[PDB]
């Protein structure tokens, strides 16, 4: 039920963000699909990320695409376009992909149905792994700089091309 | 850290040190390792000053070049001098000083 | 049926990127932003991956791949930026010289 | 511990070396004393030195960089293939950068973050050919793009270079995250990242009626990233605006060393892998659809870097042909296929940097070069009739193996559209010949001419093509090494 | 545990209704200027540096001095990006 | 009578330290 | 759960009251070091002032002026006060004494003051005003520029206590108060919460004399109160950080009987109090910088003095192998 | 000549110089305090 | 939109997603008679290849 | 013109050097990286021509 509730508002918000006339209004519903995503991530108990969705996607990067369309002053005739025409291709396209992709996982993975039975006293627990718990960000840590140094360090490469690129193509001294 | 100098294919010559340290590899140097790292230092600035005549900075370029050579060169040795030691590479002269030693 | 809902969830997000790029042929900046939608579903899905798998190797990916999204949203505004200043609009019919 | 970084000396030299670069271009260029010197040819001589070295450090180390392979396994690999792979790529940046110094000076393009960007993609590369586990190589990949995107864009108060760089960041990262997804498809059902991994999962299996649809699409989508980046059809339009919008020496760049680092990973992820004859036929489709597509568009193009960017999706169509097949001969000539187009390639693109001091942009403008440069004229011929396949020239070996693989593979609508397509193409290349020898303009187009490094590059590439067939053995050789080293 | 979460959750709710109240109540009776996309650049860059620094910080105890020295060279490729924007005059708002 | 390019003199130096160790990289390998 | 709201209310009311106080008592200060007197008259010794003045607003007509985004301009001072209300669920008054207890709370806070800007930037644009927009682009700049250092800052002090629970970064300070070891840090992060919160010297909201328009100038009635009701519950907020991740929270000065005797809260709300002087002394002492130079010491001076002290102090524990 | 420089550096760039100083005292510690003090714990 | 076009919409996916949830238990469902009608095609076409491996 | 040919013909070897180096360096431009480094490059007086031998 709370699925159906998050899922419902990401969807809505989703649609805003690519139906908007007004690009600053997408940028500011795109802020609500992220926070959507962040309700996701703390479900599935990883706080670290969806405080990290918060801090990168929502507090860096779209506050970049704010500032930049926000004083870029678009007009609404250079973009607006009557969509009603694509209606059927997006209807064919949707429902293939649709048809194809929401239900990849039911072969593999058969949901459980819900019976009638408290089926909740068959958990079994374990003590041994609750005696000292990790945070997700303990064990995000215990392999980022050791075991998978590389890709942290090719990561590093690809941030620092981003900062030249920007400097080499946009800076304009005084 | 587990570390494990294991290599995919053996090699093929007396292993002198598995996993030589690095003083012990730097100390192995030999003259062809001195001549390989002086002739690139000595490429690297040569090819720093001939390409810094035109922007008027000769010097820093030669500087520069100086730098990529040194290190370029050093590990060119280095690599030679370790590879001999765990038998990578034909290391008669390594073999020497460890059945006489 | 959790894992289902999870992976629509990230579906729905993925489809209404492709859509945005369906439906946004005179707006650049909304193809960048579809395409934004795009790589935060792919992102989920490694996530939930993880948790479902019991695995570790799939929220390295998650965050690496957030450090792509903010490299490529970095350039890919940058071009937008000089591409808006030469032309002095972001019409599409100012963007199409090369054909043929 | 530090003799297990033996297994990445090349790389860590390049990368310090482009961060010494870096500094030394920031901080001389800036300078008042020297009067804002401009820098790019001088860093490019001495990236030229850095990327030298580290092909003489990669190419002299060749067993020290499979050592600590236990340790090292979960971020790369490196072995025969991987080796030859790479010192190839470290060949053709070298020669890339070679041609960009008369670029650097008469157009006075004084940017020395244009090296620098072609070194980092350099690293980008070399890190994809040695990629063995799915983030490894989408992070690759992307440091790749993302400095391609940039250089694309490097002529940044130009109308067809802008546009060529945002046509290329947004198609890019559009089929960077088809790819990616393929990639969460494919964790998701098997729960592994890792190349060995999935090879034993996916071996024995195939499709058996119970026929897991999360990796049959995480390989279709990972195949639909794969297709954009060698330029088939019909994830190709990229490539035409964008090699005929962004700088000649970018065009010549894009135009060779990402096809290598990417085909290294095409045959890593999936000969090394197992599935149905699924992507075979994904990749045979492409290949006759790029043919044809190649072929006509090409006859169609009045401009060089056009022409020449269709006749590279022409050729990687007859390329992707030997990968279909899927036998040791099939990866052994698309090996050979690769080599000699990056070869003729390079030849091209020199003798074009060296006619863009004139500007030229039709093929028209090429009107009396046999009268105003015979010699340049015989040369440009020679790598036209390569183009086209007329033996005893280099470029014959990728008509013939083409041909032998379908009357092999038992194909004969393949061989119809090959007859088809080599047919037209030797129309279109023979077109250029025409302009040069038969047509008597009355306006001439008189070229400067070209500086050393072009000459000599021009010289030794012109001997190759007119001459390999003579002595080919050593390049079957290694080709054949490196097909079985990706097997056993 | 999750659980410390939905306190928050309704702590927002209520301070939603607090602000709708408080707003409420009173209803009864064209220059493109570079920098500021350059200073969003540097801030991604730096926040992704913060980002990265949290599983580093709070993991020191256990990567020894190994994920110490791979944090280090990851600190020192972006402070060479850095000493780049500094040199160039990103840093400049004059 | 005197060579007063400092930069230069090291440079000439520099190239033939490179053909000198050149000659013997070759000779002693 | 159904007692959960009462202890919600009884945190949100009285800081309503502690920042409508906090407004009254910088008057005050500000008055009594310009040997005047401030609000005196309305109510004893002015204490009724804040109340007049919230009442006032509340009567005053709203403008909502004819813009073409109306619910973004209101939405706008909803943002950023809802956003200065929730950072105070997982601060720790004493020991128990927190909402919740968030293992991740650090970065919570850190995710809380990037999602501040939204406000400040929304509020500029939905106000159809050149010179609204502009400074509020300037205020965004330079709260970002900002959060840099604040984040590397943070950064250290989990080194030091190596987990993101508010209430475990306190009672690590029970052998020293970390303000002792690192007071430069601490210096720089009282810098960078000025600057954070628009303040003086880095008011750029307020000067309005420098030929600098706020980002509020088209708000009026609640509008405006919910904008300067958030910038105060920011300025109690960020004292309240200064005190927990550097003096000691709810620790006594020395650990005697003597100084055990009287409550932690009393404690924390004496450093607290203390750190609120500081921003209203502040006020009163300087003169203000331009935003060039503001920015500029964003990011040559506070950037790469964090950096290094974080480097310095990482690199210290794990050489002596002192890290928790 | 360089002993003057790094004082004029110092003099006119004394935030970069202490935040150079601190961050140098950080990698220096491990990169030789630390090799230093496990020597002396072995023996 | 308007705050109410939105809660609305927002309302219509909810009931899409239940419809979704719907779906789902269907599918899951129909596990059993896809299993027997896929042994029952292996079968044939098994039974058919080796009646035709016979010749 | 006679003013332009007299002034050209004069020079010595050094000063003939110099302007060969001058008259390289100042050909061509790259007005666009000049921009993005603040920097505006100006033509030497030593390579300018006075103003009555122009066409204009
Ligand atoms: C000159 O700078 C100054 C301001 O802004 C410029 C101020 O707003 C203010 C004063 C503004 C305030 C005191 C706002 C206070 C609001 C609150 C404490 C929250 C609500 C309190 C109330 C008494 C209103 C009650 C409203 C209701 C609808 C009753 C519900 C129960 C001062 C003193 C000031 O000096």
């Amino acid at each position: 039920m709370i699925l159906s509730v998050l899922s419902s508002l990401a969807l809505v918000s989703g649609l805003m963000v690519v139906r908007a006339k007004n690009p600053v209004h997408s940028v500011l519903f795109f802020i609500l699909v992220f926070c959507d995503t962040s309700g996701l991530l703390l479900l599935l108990g990883l706080d670290f990320f969806a405080m990290i969705f918060l801090v990168v996607y929502i507090g860096a990067i779209a506050v970049l695409f704010l500032f930049v369309v926000m004083m870029f002053h678009i007009q609404i005739a250079e973009i607006h376009e009557e969509v009603l025409r694509y209606l059927p291709v997006s209807g064919i396209i949707g429902l293939i992909f649709w048809w194809e992709m929401f239900f990849i996982l039911d072969n593999e993975s058969i949901p459980l149905l819900p019976t009638q039975r408290n089926t909740t006293s068959l958990r079994y627990t374990v003590y041994a792994g609750k005696v000292r718990s990790w945070t997700n960000l303990e064990t995000l840590g215990n392999l980022l700089y050791t075991y998978y140094f590389v890709w942290f360090l090719v990561s590093s490469l690809i941030l620092l091309v981003a900062m030249i690129g920007a400097i080499v193509l946009t800076m304009h001294r005084t | 850290m587990n570390t494990d100098i294991t290599a995919l294919e053996k090699a093929q010559y007396p292993v002198v040190d598995r996993n030589p340290a690095f003083t012990k590899v730097v100390g192995n140097f030999s003259t062809l390792d001195y001549l390989r790292f002086s002739t690139i230092t000595g490429i690297s600035v040569t090819v720093g000053y001939l390409s810094g005549i035109k922007p008027g900075i000769k010097g820093p370029s030669m500087v520069t070049g100086g730098l990529i050579g040194l290190m370029g060169g050093f590990m060119y040795a280095y690599q030679n001098s370790a590879g001999r030691l765990m038998g990578f590479f034909p290391n008669d002269g390594e073999v020497a000083s460890y059945q006489k030693r | 049926m959790d894992l289902i809902k999870y992976f629509t969830f990230s579906m729905i997000i993925f489809i209404l990127g492709i859509w945005g790029i369906l439906l946004n042929r005179r707006n650049i900046l909304i193809m960048l932003m579809s395409i934004e939608l795009m790589l935060l579903a792919v992102n989920l899905n490694f996530l939930v991956f993880s948790v479902s798998l019991d695995d570790m190797m799939g929220q390295v990916f998650a965050l690496l791949v957030l450090t792509v999204a903010a490299a490529e949203s970095a350039i890919g505004l940058a071009i937008f930026v000089i591409t808006f200043r030469v032309r002095g609009t972001i019409a599409v019919e100012f963007i199409n010289s090369i054909q043929g | 511990m530090f003799n297990l970084f033996l297994a990445v000396f090349p790389e860590i030299f390049i990368i310090n070396a482009t961060f010494i670069l870096l500094i030394h271009g920031v901080v001389f260029s800036t300078s008042k004393k020297y009067d804002y010197p401009p820098l790019a040819s001088n860093v490019g001589w001495l990236g030229l030195l850095s990327v030298l070295i580290t092909l003489l450090l990669l190419a002299a180390g060749a067993p020290l960089l499979t050592i600590a392979h236990l340790f090292w396994n979960n971020l790369f690999r490196r072995d025969n293939f991987t080796y030859f792979c790479q010192i190839f790529l470290l060949l053709s940046t070298a020669g890339t950068i070679s041609m960009c110094f008369d670029f650097f000076d008469q157009e006075r393009f004084d940017a020395f973050e244009f090296i620098v960007l072609i070194l980092l993609s350099t690293c980008g590369m070399l890190f994809m050919i040695s990629a063995y586990d799915l983030i490894a190589m989408y992070l690759a990949i992307e440091l790749q793009s993302l400095c391609f995107y940039v250089i694309a864009a490097s002529k940044r108060k130009s109308e067809f270079s802008t546009e060529a760089g945002l046509k290329y960041l947004i198609l890019g990262a559009f089929s960077s995250g088809i790819l990616l997804f393929g990639c969460s498809m494919i964790y998701g059902s098997t729960g592994a990242t890792h190349f060995d991994q999935l090879a034993k999962i996916l071996t024995g299996y195939e499709i058996t009626g119970a026929r897991s649809s999360g990796i049959f699409m995480g390989i279709l989508f990972i195949a639909v990233g794969f297709l954009f980046k060698i330029t088939a059809v019909p994830f190709h339009m990229w490539a035409p605006d964008i090699y005929e919008g962004s700088p000649t020496p970018v065009t010549a760049f894009l135009s060779i060393a990402p096809k290598i680092s990417i085909f290294a990973n095409i045959l890593r992820v999936f000969i090394y892998g197992s599935y149905g004859a699924t992507l075979q036929q994904i990749f045979f489709f492409c290949s006759i659809a790029s043919m044809i597509l190649g072929a006509l568009a090409a006859m169609a193009q009045t401009k060089v870097k056009r022409l020449l960017a269709y006749s590279s999706i022409g050729h990687v169509g007859y390329i992707c042909i030997g990968f279909s097949c899927g036998t040791i001969e099939g990866i052994q000539s698309l090996l050979i296929g690769i080599f000699i187009y990056a070869l003729m390639t390079m030849d091209a693109f020199a003798i074009v940097l060296a006619l863009r001091q004139t500007r030229v942009k039709y093929i028209a403008d090429l009107g009396a070069l046999a009268k105003t440069n015979p010699i340049l004229a015989i040369t440009f011929s020679i790598t036209m009739f390569s183009y086209a396949g007329i033996p005893p020239l280099a470029g014959f070996c990728s008509k013939f193996y083409l041909f032998f693989a379908a009357l092999g593979c038992g194909a004969y609508f393949l061989a119809l559209v090959g007859v088809v397509t080599s047919v037209i193409g030797c129309f279109y290349y023979i077109r250029l010949v025409k302009r040069m020898f038969f047509d008597t303009p009355r306006t001439w187009i008189l070229y400067e001419p070209m500086d050393r490094n072009k000459s000599l590059l021009l010289a030794m590439t012109s001997f190759f093509i007119t001459l390999f067939l003579l002595y080919p053995s050593p390049l079957f050789s290694v080709t054949h090494q490196m097909a079985l080293s990706l097997y056993l | 545990m999750m659980l410390e979460f939905a306190p928050i959750f309704i702590y927002l709710v209520i301070s939603l209704l607090v602000s709708l109240i408080l707003l409420g109540v009173p209803f009864l009776f064209s220059r493109f200027d570079i920098r500021f996309y350059l200073v969003s650049i540097l801030f991604l860059i730096f926040d992704l540096e913060v980002t990265f620094f949290f599983p580093w910080a709070v993991s020191l105890n256990k990567i020894d001095l190994f994920g110490f020295w791979s944090m280090m060279a990851f600190l020192f490729i972006l402070t060479i990006g850095f000493l780049y924007e500094w040199k160039r005059g990103a840093l400049d708002w004059e | 009578k005197v060579s007063e390019d400092k930069n230069r003199n090291y440079a000439v130096v520099a190239g033939v330290v490179a053909i000198v160790g050149s000659i013997g990289w070759y000779l002693k390998a | 759960y159904i007692a959960v709201p009462a202890e919600i209310l009884g945190i949100i009311l009285p800081l309503l009251l502690g920042v409508a106080f906090l407004v009254l008592a910088e008057r005050k200060v500000m008055a009594f070091v310009q040997r005047r007197k401030g609000p005196d008259v309305v109510g004893s010794f002015g204490l009724l002032q804040p109340l007049a003045d919230g009442l006032k607003l509340i009567l005053k007509e709203p403008i909502s002026p004819s813009s073409a985004n109306f619910f973004l301009f209101r939405m706008a001072p909803v943002a950023t006060f809802m956003l200065s209300l929730v950072a105070w669920a997982v601060v720790p008054f004493d020991y128990g004494m927190v909402l919740s207890d968030l293992n991740i709370g650090l970065l919570y806070l850190f995710a809380i003051s990037s999602l501040g800007v939204y406000g400040i930037i929304i509020a500029g644009r939905s106000s159809n005003s050149k010179y609204a927009f502009l400074g509020a682009l300037r205020s965004a700049a330079q709260m970002v520029s900002y959060e840099v250092s604040i984040g590397l800052i943070l950064i250290t002090v989990l080194i030091c206590v190596g987990s993101c629970n508010l209430s475990e970064i306190v009672m690590a300070q029970k052998q020293i108060w970390f303000g002792i070891p690192l007071f430069p840090v601490l210096v720089m992060f009282f810098i960078s919460c000025l600057a954070e919160t628009n303040r003086a010297p880095f008011d750029l909201p307020e000067a309005e004399a420098e030929l600098v328009a706020g980002y509020n100038v088209e708000y009026s009635s609640m509008g405006f109160a919910l904008f300067f009701l958030g910038e105060y519950a920011n300025m109690i907020l960020m004292s309240g950080l200064c005190t927990l991740f550097f003096l000691g929270g709810w620790l006594p000065i020395l650990d005697l009987p003597i100084f055990k005797k009287i409550p932690g809260s009393i404690w924390f709300s004496i450093k607290v109090l203390f750190f609120l002087f500081l921003y209203i002394w502040v006020r009163a002492a300087f003169p203000r910088y331009r935003y060039d130079q503001l920015m500029g010491l964003g990011w040559k001076v506070f950037l790469p003095l964090s950096l290094a002290w974080v480097v310095s102090v990482s690199g210290l524990l794990v050489t002596f192998q002192w890290l928790p | 000549p360089v002993m003057e420089k790094l004082r004029m550096f110092v003099a006119q760039e004394p935030v970069v110089a202490a935040s150079c100083l601190i961050g140098g005292v950080g990698l220096f510690l491990p990169a030789v305090v630390r090799p230093i003090l496990d020597s002396l714990e072995a023996s | 939109v308007k705050v109410l076009t939105y809660f609305g919409m927002t309302l219509a996916a909810f009931a899409f997603w239940q419809s979704m949830d719907k779906v789902h238990v269907w599918i899951a469902l129909h596990q059993d008679e896809k299993q027997e009608r896929m042994e029952k095609e292996a079968e044939v076409r098994r039974v058919r290849a080796e009646l035709l491996r016979k010749a | 013109l006679a003013q332009i040919h007299a002034s050209e013909n004069s020079k010595s070897f050094e000063q003939i050097e110099v302007e060969r180096a001058l008259r390289k360096k100042y050909a061509r431009k790259d007005e666009d990286y000049d921009s993005m480094l603040g920097i505006t490059r100006e033509t030497p007086p030593e390579l300018i021509l006075p103003d009555n031998v122009l066409p204009g």
